């Protein structure tokens, strides 16, 4: 039941700088007072970030395809950007993964779902509740369902400074899905600050699915509505970084190879 | 026992444990085809 | 996972909760977290 709205405007897909985000842990271990190498998908240094600046006119919930995983970035006041839309074929035949909330509950389930072309939560500005999440529509050859962590999580509409910053990896690897988080307290107007924040190992996923087509979920403020926010997109590359592991066993610094040949100086 | 089949129409090569459900009628250009049409046929086989 | 030769004491970790080894100069692991809830360096130079 494709109930999809019509406000929805076209972008001009924004440009911005992906200057030193993206930085995780590769390995599970600790190591101290070194400079490791390692080969991977990261996003590189200054490049470039399709970010979406959906605003009170403007609405940004497009149809991407997966495209060797996104770096990921939200900066939403209490909580917009729950839901991934990691899809196949993006109808009632598509191997699709959802990645969505109970307000309190991590609730993620793959099977051949019914993915409409726009299902929305009717979200209230006072309150914020999801009284249309209407998008556990069917169920035929199912796969796998996973509930994690209950945790703080709110809905409604906030502003100020940007005050949640979802700094999310998503990324495949050998049929797994490999999600980290990261959290930032940011305060510019609509845009992305200078700064990196190191990514935590937190979600590895056991889904084995051919993952192509992907939406992001907002909160239509119900007819919808969006506060003053933006998320971004990244693209990953399968590049060579050199990190800085400190004694504390915090990433303070990176450096890639394939980026300036002062940078693959550093990491030569 | 023809109740478990197998899949023998596809474009290409794989990545590892990874898994389709999608009975797609194929056709070598996407097209999606209702079999008989031509080049357009199911990938369903049983096991004899 | 592991085997091996060596000498404890316990660990002078940040240690995180994902986390096991330590592989201190290179890939030797040089320090262990106990599966039950212990931070324990591997000094494995018994004396040679």
């Amino acid at each position: 039941r494709c109930t999809t709205f019509d406000d929805v405007q076209a972008p001009n897909y924004t440009q911005h700088t992906s200057s030193m985000r993206g930085v995780y842990y590769p390995d599970e271990i600790f190591r101290s007072d070194t400079l490791y190498l390692t080969q991977d998908l990261f996003l590189p240094f200054y490049s470039n970030v399709t970010g979406f600046h959906t605003i009170n006119h403007t609405f940004g919930n497009p149809v991407i395809p997966f495209k060797d995983g996104i770096y990921f970035a939200a900066t939403e006041k209490s909580n917009v950007v729950r839901g991934w839309v990691f899809g196949s074929t993006m109808n009632n035949k598509s191997q699709s993964v959802i990645i969505i909330n109970n307000s309190t509950n991590v609730v993620i389930r793959a099977c051949n779902f019914e993915l409409c072309d726009n299902p929305f939560f009717a979200v209230s500005k006072p309150m914020g509740t999801q009284t249309h999440t209407m998008i556990f529509d069917n169920a035929f050859n199912c796969t796998f369902e996973y509930i994690s962590d209950a945790f703080s999580l709110d809905v409604s509409e906030k502003s100020g400074n940007f005050k949640h910053l979802r700094e999310f990896v998503f990324k495949n690897k050998d049929g797994f899905l490999y999600v980290y988080k990261g959290y930032q307290p940011i305060d510019v107007v609509r845009d992305l600050p200078s700064g990196f924040n190191t990514l935590k190992p937190i979600f590895k996923l056991p889904l084995g699915i051919n993952i192509t087509n992907f939406r992001a979920i907002l909160t239509a403020f119900s007819i919808w509505g969006t506060s003053a926010a933006a998320y971004f997109v990244g693209y990953l590359k399968p590049t060579t970084f050199m990190l800085k592991y400190d004694e504390n066993g915090t990433i303070t610094d990176a450096v890639d190879c394939s980026q300036n040949p002062l940078a693959e100086l550093k990491c030569s | 026992n023809y109740n478990y089949k197998y899949r023998y129409l596809r474009h290409g090569k794989l990545r590892p444990f990874e898994r389709d459900i999608s009975n797609v009628p194929f056709s070598p250009d996407g097209k999606p085809c209702t079999p008989p049409a031509l080049n357009c046929y199911w990938p369903l086989n049983d096991y004899g | 996972g592991l085997t091996g030769t060596g000498v404890l004491t316990p660990s002078s970790k940040r240690f995180q909760p994902f986390q096991q080894f330590g592989r201190d100069v290179s890939d030797f692991t040089d320090s262990v977290r106990d599966p039950k809830t212990s931070e324990i360096l591997d000094i494995s130079p018994c004396s040679f």
